[PDB]
This record gives structure tokens, C-alpha cells and sequence, in this order.
């Protein structure tokens, strides 16, 4: 209910997240309310909430600064809750990210921090990374210490302090597709284990592999387990995140990936959501479409027959891909990752129950027998839902340590 | 800006600068690679000391390739492309064995003595590829001009009807043949990119 789907910000201020008014009614939240947001890797953020007409009810708009702070991507899920008692900080300790101040000199407070905090009453959290644009260069800063202990509102009396400059998966975690896993393991073994045997043998190595499927089939898991277990560097590109950037910010992203894939070769570059980058758009005379596909086809034709860099990309719509990708032996292999059958679900459920103490009465095959249109992502959620119901049961035993999960807990999860 | 290397059969590399920001002619298209690599085929050769006009030159890819095989080529595109065309000429001056020069030529307008070849790559894609382009092609072309047109068969929205009409108009002043896929470069070829020849 307070779980929301991360969407792009139109309100590109650091301190502002946006929900729909119907959602804001269901949580009894008002404009200008300080809210606490929870994301992945135990990361938290403090924002002001606002209305936005152009926003699906299940989603939250938040800029790239906050998304990085929450360690979350577009399409991921965060929690939101009211944060009423944020007091005014007395003094904050703030430094700049060295990546961003290299080769600049000047009064960092006069150029950046003063006009950023000035009469804004910003909420800040220890460990935040914030970007301040303007000033011939955008510098990113970090909150190392607050005067309230966590949390603070940077009010005029708050004093600012600035000195210095700061800076494994595997095959046994993949179930339900023991076939397609071997088919990728095989496309990739020779080019990542024995690259030079391709000039010698005289054969053209794979450069791109398309993984087809619906969301949740585990296509990112497959790719990362192939990279960790053949000894390959792994570089993830998220389709909508790179597209969210300015052309030029993304061009720098895309280059960096191939730069690092060759600096660390053998490497696998993985492109989640290929059709965010390379749609089957029409083509007319205009300045208005950015030429990211061409950058990508240029970087991939430039890898040539070295075979130490393989590029995998996944999509939910194969007939929706720019045909240029499938020519000149760029993307000329494709494996399909579907819903698992009954045996596949059971495979997945043993993987997700791996570090959960299971009751004697647990029949994981019955759970499997009743999970049809389910993909691995839904089977994962079903297990955590069951362990959550186990925790809520020990929670009710305050009627006056660890946990144990029963088939009733699963029966609760199968009924949402 | 990101640089396409375009490898030649003899080992030298053409390098084409590309811009992720401008109009459609700021990146190298695959019909450019197909055409360029086809000029290098054994059955083609024969460009040396010959006159080449390239329309829709964009990045200069095809015209520059012909400039390195011994031809005297003029790469033409709109005013927005002249600085790229010139930048890309400077990038490859060390490989030009005939001659190359950038000029402005918007289709449907006029600016010599008829050229030997006219080379086009991926020029047939919107309104101006129709009445204005055939005007320019009907003009520049002598009777012994070999116009070579390379383009990607596209399937989306406005692109297939432009390709349909464009051949419904080419019959009015020109005879054409499509050269078979197997005369294309062995590797840089694709069932959906067409090299077609024109005369008259
Ligand atoms: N076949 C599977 N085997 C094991 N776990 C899976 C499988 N499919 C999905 N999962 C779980 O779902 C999560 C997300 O899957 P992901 O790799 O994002 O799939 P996709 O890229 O197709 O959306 C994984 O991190 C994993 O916990
Ligand atoms: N009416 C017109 N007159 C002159 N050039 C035109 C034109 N309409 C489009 N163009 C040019 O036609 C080119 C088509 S894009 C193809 C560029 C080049 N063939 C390549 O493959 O790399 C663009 O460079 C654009 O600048």
C-alpha cells in the first residue's frame, strides 16, 4: 500500500518526490510533508512530498539523485511513510565527491552550497549524496555528519562545514530453465574461455545474444551468473535509466561501459530492456530523435573478432527491436526464457527457501502445482510473503528470537 | 561524438566522426557501410580518375570511400552537414588518392559536365526524396551516368509508402535493376538493404 513503483521525476529538484492525489489521500499526506523513503541495501532518504497530475496511482516520481540515494532504479519498489518530527539542524558536515571536483578551484560554498540551501529548508540525511547544478560544472556533495543525529532540516541557522574530498551469484541460484541456461553457457564458453581459438580456427565469434521473455523470468540473473562463473567482468546497462539521462550523459555512459568491458575483458555487457534504447521506430527527417542505437552499433562493430567482449540484451518484445541490431552478425543468437513449467517452479522454490527454516509439513511441490502464470520473481515474492507471515505470528506473541515457516504461512501467501 | 572505423579490404581504416545530437545525417547508416563495401568488391573495381557525385552524403562515408579508390568526388548535403563533411575529410585526407570536396546541394534545386557515377545511400525516406530528389537526379545525370542507390527497406509508418512511390516515379525518367545480394560484400550485406542500379 505504502509500496510504490519508482518513476521518472518531472520535478527535478533533489528534495521532492511526487505521488498522485488519490494515493496521497490513501496515506493521508499533504503538500510539503516531510516523508521518509526506504529503498534497497537499507538506504533511506528524507523528501518533501507533492502532488502531480501526470502520475499513475501506484508510482512515485523521484529524480536521479534520490534514486541513487535509495539504491534503486526505474521500475523498482520503495516504501514511503510520514516523517513528522524532523528538527532544524544546528550544523552540518558536507564534502564534495572527488569524481566531480577534479580540476576546479574556488569558494565551494559561495558557488554551490549557499544558493542551494538558501531559504529552502531542505531535509537532509547523513550519508546523502546531492548534486548542485550551475557554476560551469555540476558538483556532487556528501553529508558525512548532521547536528540532529540522523535527519535534519537545513535552516538559516544551520551552519555548513566543508574541508577535504571523499570518494557473487552462480549457476545454482538459477532454477526452472536448466535448458536455456546450458544453451547460453555454450554460446559463451568458447569466446570467454578460449578467445584466440577463433582466429586460429577461423570462425566468427558471437557478439550479441538476445534473451527474450516476460518480466521476472530471471534474464539478469542468468547473465550475471554466466559472468561470475566464467571469470568475466560484468557491466549492467538499464534501458530506461540511460534513456532518462541527457543525450551526452548517456553517450558517456554507453562509451564507459565498452571502455570498461575491454579494460577488464573477458567481459559481458548486459542491456536490460533493449527496446528502451533500440525501438523499432519509424524514420523521418528531424533533429528530434537521439542516435543512441548508432553509438551502440558503432561500439559493437568496433569490438570486431576479438571475442573477449560479449554483449547480452533482454527484451519483452522481440518483434519490437530495431532490425539494424540483427544484421552483420551483431545480434545473431537468441535464447528464449519463458514461464517455468511445474518442475521449474519447484526448482525455484528450493532456491528461495534455501536459508529459511522450513516446517516438517511443508510440501513445496503442492505450492508448485498451484502456481501457473507465475515466474521466478513471483515465486520469490511468495516465499518472502510466507516468511513475513511467520514473523507476524511471532510478533503477536507479545502476550507477555529466530523464525520457523509452516505450510499455513505459504497458504496465506498463495491467497495474497 | 563517436568514431566509426570503416575497414577497407586493403587494411587502411576510414574513420567517420558521428554526433549523437544532430539530424539524421550525423551518424553512419548501414546502407552506407553496404555501399562502401560494395565499391570495394572485385567485380566492381574502375573508380580511378572518375567523376563521382554523392547526394545525401551525410557523414561523407560513401563519397570518402570513393575518394580513396581514385575517384574525383563531390560530397553534397544540406548546409547543416558541411562542417561534419569537412571534419571527416580532414580525418581521412591521408588516404584520398583522387579528390574530394564538400558542397551544398538541396534536392529540388540546381547548382557542370555530367558525372560518371552518382552514389546515394539511404536517401529515400521522406517527402523530399520524391519530387525534389528525382528533379536533382534527372538534372545532374547524363545518359552514360551510372547512378547507384543503396537503401534499407523499412517497414514502419511513413517509410514504406515513400519507397513505394519513389519507384512509381523512377519509371518516368529512369530504368533500374536491383543487383543480387551475392554481389554485395560477403560480410557487410543484409536481406533488407538493397543496392540498385539506374541509367537513362
Ligand atoms: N528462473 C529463476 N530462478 C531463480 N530465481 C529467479 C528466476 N526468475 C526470477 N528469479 C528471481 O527474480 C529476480 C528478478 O529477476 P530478473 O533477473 O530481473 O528477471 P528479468 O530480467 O527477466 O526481469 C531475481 O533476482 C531472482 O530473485
Ligand atoms: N532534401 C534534401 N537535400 C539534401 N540532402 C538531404 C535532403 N533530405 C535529406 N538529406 C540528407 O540526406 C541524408 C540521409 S541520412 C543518410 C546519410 C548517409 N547516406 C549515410 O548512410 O551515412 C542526410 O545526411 C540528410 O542530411
Amino acid at each position: 500500500p505504502n509500496r510504490l513503483i519508482v518513476d521518472e521525476a518531472i520535478n527535478e529538484d533533489n528534495s521532492v518526490v511526487s505521488l498522485s492525489q488519490p494515493k496521497m489521500d490513501e496515506l493521508q499526506l499533504f503538500r510539503g510533508d516531510t516523508v521518509l523513503l526506504k529503498g534497497k541495501k537499507r538506504r533511506e532518504a528524507v523528501c518533501i512530498v507533492l502532488s502531480d497530475d501526470t502520475c499513475s496511482d501506484e508510482k512515485i516520481r523521484m529524480n536521479r539523485v534520490v534514486r541513487n540515494n535509495l539504491r534503486v532504479r526505474l521500475g523498482d519498489v520503495i516504501s514511503i511513510q510520514p516523517c513528522p518530527d524532523v528538527k532544524y539542524g544546528k550544523r552540518i558536515h558536507v564534502l564534495p565527491i572527488d569524481d566531480t571536483v577534479e580540476g576546479i578551484t574556488g569558494n565551494l560554498f559561495e558557488v554551490y552550497l549557499k544558493p542551494y540551501f538558501l531559504e529552502a529548508y531542505r531535509p537532509i540525511r547523513k550519508g546523502d549524496i546531492f548534486l548542485v547544478r550551475g557554476g560551469m560544472r555540476a558538483v556532487e556533495f556528501k553529508v558525512v555528519e548532521t547536528d540532529p543525529s540522523p535527519y535534519c532540516i537545513v535552516a538559516p541557522d544551520t551552519v555548513i562545514h566543508c574541508e577535504g574530498e571523499p570518494i557473487e551469484v552462480g549457476y545454482d541460484d538459477i532454477g526452472g530453465c536448466r535448458k536455456q541456461l546450458a544453451q547460453i553457457k555454450e554460446m559463451v564458453e568458447l569466446p570467454l574461455r578460449h578467445p584466440a581459438l577463433f582466429k586460429a580456427i577461423g570462425v566468427k565469434p558471437p557478439r550479441g545474444i538476445l534473451l527474450y521473455g516476460p518480466p521476472g523470468t530471471g534474464k539478469t540473473l542468468i547473465a550475471r551468473a554466466v559472468a561470475n562463473e566464467t571469470g568475466a567482468f560484468f557491466f549492467l546497462i538499464n534501458g530506461p535509466e540511460i534513456m532518462s539521462k541527457l543525450a551526452g550523459e548517456s553517450e558517456s555512459n554507453l562509451r564507459k561501459a565498452f571502455e570498461e568491458a575491454e579494460k577488464n575483458a573477458p567481459a559481458i555487457i548486459f542491456i536490460d530492456e533493449l527496446d528502451a534504447i533500440a525501438p523499432k521506430r519509424e524514420k523521418t527527417h528531424g533533429e528530434v530523435e537521439r542516435r543512441i542505437v548508432s553509438q551502440l552499433l558503432t561500439l559493437m562493430d568496433g569490438l570486431k573478432q576479438r571475442a573477449h567482449v560479449i554483449v547480452m540484451a533482454a527484451t519483452n518484445r522481440p518483434n519490437s527491436i530495431d532490425p539494424a541490431l540483427r544484421r552483420f552478425g551483431r545480434f545473431d543468437r537468441e535464447v528464449d526464457i519463458g514461464i517455468p513449467d511445474a518442475t521449474g517452479r519447484l526448482e525455484i522454490l528450493q532456491i528461495h527457501t534455501k536459508n529459511m527454516k522450513l516446517a516438517d509439513d511443508v510440501d513445496l511441490e503442492q505450492v508448485a502445482n498451484e502456481t501457473h502464470g507465475h515466474v521466478g520473481a513471483d515465486l520469490a515474492a511468495l516465499c518472502s510473503e510466507a516468511a513475513l507471515q511467520a514473523i507476524r505470528k511471532k510478533m503477536d506473541l507479545i502476550d507477555l528470537n529466530s523464525l520457523a515457516v509452516t505450510m499455513d504461512d505459504f497458504r496465506w501467501a498463495l491467497s495474497q | 561524438m563517436f568514431v566509426r572505423v570503416l575497414e577497407k579490404r586493403d587494411g587502411t581504416v576510414l574513420r567517420l566522426q558521428q554526433y549523437s545530437s544532430g539530424g539524421v545525417g550525423c551518424v553512419v547508416w548501414d546502407a552506407a557501410i553496404v555501399l562502401s563495401k560494395y565499391l570495394e568488391t572485385p567485380e566492381f573495381s574502375a573508380l580511378s580518375r572518375r567523376s563521382v557525385l554523392e547526394l545525401g552524403s551525410g557523414t561523407g562515408a560513401v563519397g570518402l570511400m570513393a575518394a580513396t579508390l581514385g575517384a574525383d568526388v563531390v560530397v553534397t548535403d544540406l548546409e547543416e552537414l558541411q562542417d561534419l563533411l569537412k571534419m571527416n575529410i580532414n580525418m581521412n585526407k591521408h588516404l584520398v588518392t583522387g579528390s574530394v570536396q564538400a558542397k551544398v546541394l538541396k534536392w529540388g534545386e540546381e547548382v557542370p559536365s555530367p558525372p560518371d557515377f552518382i552514389l546515394m545511400a539511404d536517401c529515400i525516406y521522406y517527402e523530399e526524396s520524391l519530387e525534389p530528389l528525382l528533379k536533382t537526379l534527372k538534372d545532374i545525370s547524363g545518359f552514360e551516368t551510372c547512378i547507384i542507390c543503396c537503401y534499407e527497406q523499412r517497414t514502419m509508418g511513413k517509410n514504406p509508402e515513400i519507397e513505394k512511390k519513389y519507384f512509381e516515379l523512377l519509371q518516368l525518367d529512369f530504368d533500374f535493376e536491383k543487383i543480387p545480394l551475392e554481389k554485395h560484400d560477403e560480410e557487410y550485406r543484409s536481406e533488407d538493404i538493397h543496392i540498385i542500379y539506374i541509367r537513362k
